[PDB]
């Protein structure tokens, strides 16, 4: 997706404070007596914020790509590449961000950043998939 | 001497929004590397690309070593 | 009147962190006591003010609202007044004006789009920097709002429930059914708005194919 | 997943933020049963 | 904090944690320096070398002791909330009496 | 409102922000006098409180918090580690710093001069003119003094790092 | 106070915020039954501070101590990291360079604040200070738990010594391995003018 | 005429302080344009000066070379002093070199 | 580098200044800005496209050569603030 936004990462500063109106007209409680389609928190925390989770670690995998199969500095070795280097400082620093503790912690914001390893090794595989294979 | 100083400070500056703003030196360097490296035999040719007999051991000398100067 | 005596308003001093003691996120939101309170404002003057025809924090709501709203001798038409202008006008220009209020403020919106902090430097400079206002300003976005369609839902009862006095009650009834069916549209978009550069959403432009 | 302590890397730490990024996940919050649970979870997240 | 532990038990070492130096010469700023000289403190190598005094003034948000994100939240709230609240009868029922 | 006679004499151009008025005036005696007197009330608009202190004490007060103290604690703030839209006081309405960083506020771009010189590998001089740096900065040390040595101390890291690559 | 497992010990988080929440309750205190209203009660302020404060005050002590054993450990692997010395020869001549490791420093620091807050408990029933005097804590009370902190603090530094035994001996292997095992003679013996 | 005297010293200072103000912007801009043949400060003190004159330190509407210089230099500025030093070095290019032999 | 950087600003700015007498402190703030006889032409400054024969440097150079004309100008209207200054001294007189 063209990264525009949706909103982005910077929901930290919205949602907290847009989530007591989701808890005093809890949502949606008052609201009287008629059909008047409640939730709305989620149904955009369930629809938009995920997806544009799950977009938003794409994107940030594709400010990681670099174009070079391989090249690095590597103090111990060759390292191969800024690659490396770059798909461990993502991990780390969405991997302190996204969750630190309770492991759920996640709908599947967990498993929004298994995908990103996911994708991590489908990358680093396909340099193996074409200069070996 | 100085042979990449012009090259250092345009690449600090330009890279301070890099990097096409140091990406058309690519094709000055081809080109005026396709001249240089042309021709006495004419020799822009290592592209997929008489003459041959406009080259003798004044001309291999020079041309050997101004492309080994080249590749300095 | 008496909704969320303001955090962060201000800093116990000194105990500045977590994000400060008041938020975050110590302002609960558990369901709020907040809101117990809030909600039992609306609820105490709503089914009380109701009950007793069948500054108290906030005695203007009821009060206001009631001397005012009762004393109309041809309602049931300015009922559809009152809600037909002020669903899109005033939701949109509530959600403008403050965006407008800080977007001249102190602006500023230098930390122009991220000062190019990659990437995934996702709202960093909180931490207390300059996400310092916009914590203030869509806060007190969802806090307006939310005494709105409180007030809304407040009025949609008042005299509707139970016809004070006119039994053509759906108006106002309509006016919560498609009030918040307003109001959640309106922070709907406001969400989809809160793009990442501290977009401030106030141009209007609306070009076709053809500059 | 382990955090677990660094700096390491590059602002000694550059995201630091951290609520969960963006949650609490705030669920009502309003749920305190916690079910002495589990793994923490393997859930083929341990498969993953 | 922390069920499935790191077992056992949960220390962050947070006198390194944090004050490898940290708050170790923040929280000891209005601690440190009060005689606290250097004597070549420059640390030669590369990093903790500003130590002049008074303040040049770093001088740390100082996130807590640091790992405590939660337990800063804990102490700090409960501790901070409860007392502030209870000042706040204590005040009432001084007004009242 | 802006004085459009030019387009038609006997009317008025009051462009409030976000509007316009077309409020024309009938004869052009009432429109000389009306934007002449609203130009006399631009003798209490721009005479009387258009800023003559307001914007300049007002620019002065306000933007005397500039980046990290007014305003000190402090209790959630710091500025160690960082630039962070550094504000450049002497390029900003100092413009008059003391001769010690102004001089050396020069001498910052001689920083950034060894910036220059460092990205040509030049170590020498680069290192020679830190050392004049460390020099003017060690004898003569008024707040943002330490945080130009906080750029310099991390440019001799970038130096010890390069060296010791460059080896 | 703690508030949680690990840290309001090592981990400065009592050790600055239990001054915070000590402080209010202790104005609370003395002006809630400074208020002499009437009598027989002001004796139960002087029960609940003195318990309170003491019992605070031996918990900032526990955690600096159980904290501080574990100090050394996982700290420094480092190397020469603070300073230096300037401590003469047997000819007085310079012979100092005596220098650095860094774990020296920091548990130069983390008992000089755990005096200052420990200060501020002791000395804290100076500066309340009001009428009647219903002066609900003595200034320079605790003779008895004078020389009990004393004791405490004793231990603290016993601790000291014995975490760098532990931590030089067997953990494990490496001041680095002896590859300057000589930085432990190093750290002691700026600990022995420490 | 005390008040035209009060009055012609108040309206006289304020206009020369705005006239102070626009001068040390037009000035800065003047140290911009001064540089030439350096190409490393350009961008680092120019754009230090559009920071404020179209900014906010200069956010009235006061000038038309003020308004429309200080909105121009983006373009002007930056692209002519890049593709000048893009082509700078080329230069060298064709210095670099005719010593080959 | 004197008052021929604002020649007929001795008229057309210094007797609008002089007895005008400012009139009305925005064309002293704008007009002065437009500035009679200093950036009264201001028209085609322009760095000039074409390709870089004509002009795109000189041009470019009288994109701000207002920071030479209109600020000898502006500076000439400094040193008019200096006549100011003495209009301030005379200010100061009859004050």
């Amino acid at each position: 997706v063209p990264p525009s936004v949706f909103n982005m990462k910077v929901i930290l500063d919205p949602f907290l404070l847009f989530t007591q109106s989701t808890s005093t007209i809890v949502p949606s409680v008052l609201t009287q007596n008629t059909i008047s389609s409640l939730t709305f928190f989620d149904d955009y925390m369930n629809k938009s914020f995920l997806p544009k989770i799950q977009m938003t670690m794409d994107y940030l995998f594709t400010v990681e790509v670099e174009s070079n199969n391989p090249y690095a500095l590597e103090l111990s070795d060759e390292n191969h590449n800024i690659f490396k280097t770059a798909l461990d400082f993502q991990r780390l620093f969405y991997n302190l961000l996204n969750v630190f503790n309770t492991a759920n912690t996640f709908r599947e914001k967990i498993s929004y950043c298994i995908l990103d390893l996911l994708n991590h090794f489908y990358n680093y595989y396909l340099g193996l998939f074409n200069s070996l294979i | 001497e100085f042979f990449q100083l012009d090259d250092f400070h345009d690449s600090i500056m330009i890279f301070q929004n890099l990097n096409e703003l140091s990406v058309l030196s690519g094709e000055f360097n081809k080109e005026y590397e396709l001249r240089k490296t042309k021709l006495m035999y004419p020799l822009i040719w290592k592209k997929n690309k008489f003459t041959q007999s406009l080259s003798l051991h004044f001309l291999q000398d020079y041309f050997l070593k101004i492309l080994g100067f080249l590749l300095y | 009147v008496t909704n969320n005596d303001i955090f962060k308003i201000i800093s116990i001093s000194h105990n500045g962190f977590t994000s400060l003691e008041n938020y975050l996120y110590n302002i609960v939101n558990i369901d709020i006591m907040e809101h117990s309170k809030t909600i039992n404002k609306n609820l105490e003057q709503f089914i009380h003010d109701q009950s007793l025809n069948k500054q108290e924090n906030e005695g203007f709501n009821r009060i206001g609202f009631l001397l005012k709203t009762i004393n109309n001798i041809n309602k049931l038409p300015v009922a559809f007044n009152i809600i037909t202008e002020r669903a899109k006008e005033e939701i949109h220009n509530i959600i403008v004006k403050s965006t407008e209020s800080i977007r001249s403020k102190h602006p500023s919106l230098l930390k122009m789009a991220t000062s190019l902090k990659n990437d995934n430097h996702f709202g960093l400079p909180v931490q207390d920097i300059l996400s310092i206002i916009l914590r203030e300003c869509f806060w007190e976005i969802f806090l307006k709002l939310l005494y709105a369609i409180q007030c809304h839902r407040a009025i949609f009862e008042m005299s509707n429930i139970l016809q004070p006095t006119s039994s053509a009650k759906p108006a106002f009834k309509f006016n919560k059914i498609w009030g918040k069916l307003l109001d959640e549209i309106e922070l709907l978009l406001v969400r989809y708005i809160n793009d990442p550069e501290l977009i401030s959403s106030n141009n209007g432009s609306i070009k076709p194919i053809n500059g | 997943s382990q955090e677990p302590m660094l700096d390491a890397d590059r602002l000694r730490s550059s995201w630091t933020f951290s609520e969960s990024m963006d949650l609490n996940y705030s669920n009502p919050s309003s749920s305190p049963n916690s079910l002495g649970n589990l793994k923490i979870l393997l859930d083929d997240k341990a498969s993953k | 904090n922390n069920t499935n532990q790191d077992k056992s038990q949960g220390c962050v070492e947070l006198s390194y944690y944090l004050k490898i130096n940290q708050l170790f010469q923040i929280i000891s700023d209005t601690g440190k320096d009060s005689e606290g000289l250097k004597s070549t403190v420059e640390p030669n190598k590369v990093n903790t070398i500003s130590g002049t005094s008074y303040l040049n003034l770093n001088c740390q948000p100082s996130s807590q002791g640091l790992t405590d994100s939660p337990t800063i939240i804990e102490m700090w709230l409960l501790i901070l909330k409860y007392i502030n609240d209870l000042w706040k009868i204590c005040d009432q029922f001084i007004e009242f009496w | 409102v802006t004085q459009e006679e030019f387009s038609t004499k006997r009317l008025l151009f009051k462009f409030s922000n976000s509007n316009s008025s077309l409020y024309e005036c009938r004869d052009a005696d009432e429109c000389s006098r009306l934007l002449d007197v609203i130009r006399k009330a631009k003798d209490d608009l721009c005479d009387i409180f258009h800023v003559e202190e307001e914007n300049s004490k007002r620019i002065r007060e306000s933007f005397r918090y500039l980046q990290s103290t007014q305003q000190t604690p402090g209790r959630e703030n710091n500025r160690s580690p960082n630039k962070n839209k550094r504000r450049s006081m002497g390029g900003s309405i100092t413009p008059d710093m003391s001769s010690t960083a102004q001089r050396l506020k020069f001498l910052d771009e001689g920083v950034e001069e060894i910036d220059i010189e460092l990205a040509r590998l030049r170590f020498e001089s680069a290192v020679e003119t830190l050392l004049d740096i460390e020099s003017q900065l060690e004898d003569l040390s008024l707040m943002l003094l330490n945080l130009i040595s906080l750029k310099i101390e991390q440019r001799r890291e970038a130096i010890s790092s390069k060296l010791s690559q460059s080896i | 106070d703690y508030g949680f497992i690990p840290p309001n010990c090592n981990g400065l988080s009592c050790l600055r915020y239990l001054p915070k929440i000590v402080e209010p309750i202790l104005k609370f205190s003395t002006e809630l039954a400074q208020l002499n209203i009437t009598t027989n009660g002001i004796t139960i302020c002087r029960n609940t501070l003195s318990t309170i404060i003491n019992r605070c005050v031996g918990a900032i002590s526990s955690t600096k101590l159980r904290d501080i054993s574990n100090f050394y450990q996982l700290e420094n692997w480092q190397v020469y990291e603070t300073v230096t010395f300037s401590s003469k020869s047997q000819d007085s001549s310079k012979n100092l360079t005596f220098e650095y490791g860094v774990t020296q420093f920091p548990e130069i620091v983390t008992s000089f604040q755990e005096v200052s807050i420990k200060t501020t408990r002791d000395l804290l029933f100076a500066y309340e200070k009001l009428p009647i005097i219903n002066g609900i804590s003595v200034v320079s009370y605790p003779s008895k738990q004078l020389l009990t902190g004393i004791e405490i603090q004793q231990i603290i530094s016993m601790e000291a010594v014995l975490e760098a035994i532990l931590k030089n001996a067997a953990k494990d292997k490496d001041n680095p391995r002896n590859s300057h095992t000589i930085l432990t003679l190093t750290n002691l013996q700026y600990f022995r003018e420490c | 005429v005390n008040n035209k005297k009060i009055s012609l010293k108040i309206s006289e200072a304020t206009i020369l302080i705005t006239k102070v103000v626009r001068i040390l912007e037009l000035s800065s801009k003047c140290q911009e344009l001064i540089t030439e043949r350096k190409f490393f400060k350009v961008l680092q003190n120019l754009d230090s000066l559009e920071k404020l004159y179209l900014q906010e330190f200069k956010n009235y509407n006061f000038q038309f070379l003020i308004e429309i210089y200080n909105s121009i230099p983006f373009l002007q500025k930056v692209t002519k002093d890049e593709c000048i030093n893009l082509i700078r070095n080329s230069l060298n290019l064709n210095l670099g070199k005719n010593l080959i032999k | 580098s004197l008052y021929e950087l604002d020649p007929k600003w001795k008229k057309l700015l210094k007797t609008d200044n002089f007895l005008g007498g400012l009139t009305v402190n925005e064309f002293v703030q704008e007009l002065s800005k437009d500035h009679r006889n200093d950036v009264l032409i201001d028209a085609n400054t322009k760095n000039l496209p074409t390709n870089e024969k004509d002009q795109d440097a000189i041009r470019e150079a009288i994109w701000k050569q207002l920071d030479p004309k209109p600020y000898i100008r502006t500076f000439e209207s400094t040193l008019k603030e200096l006549k100011n200054l003495n209009e301030e001294t005379l200010n100061k007189r009859q004050y």
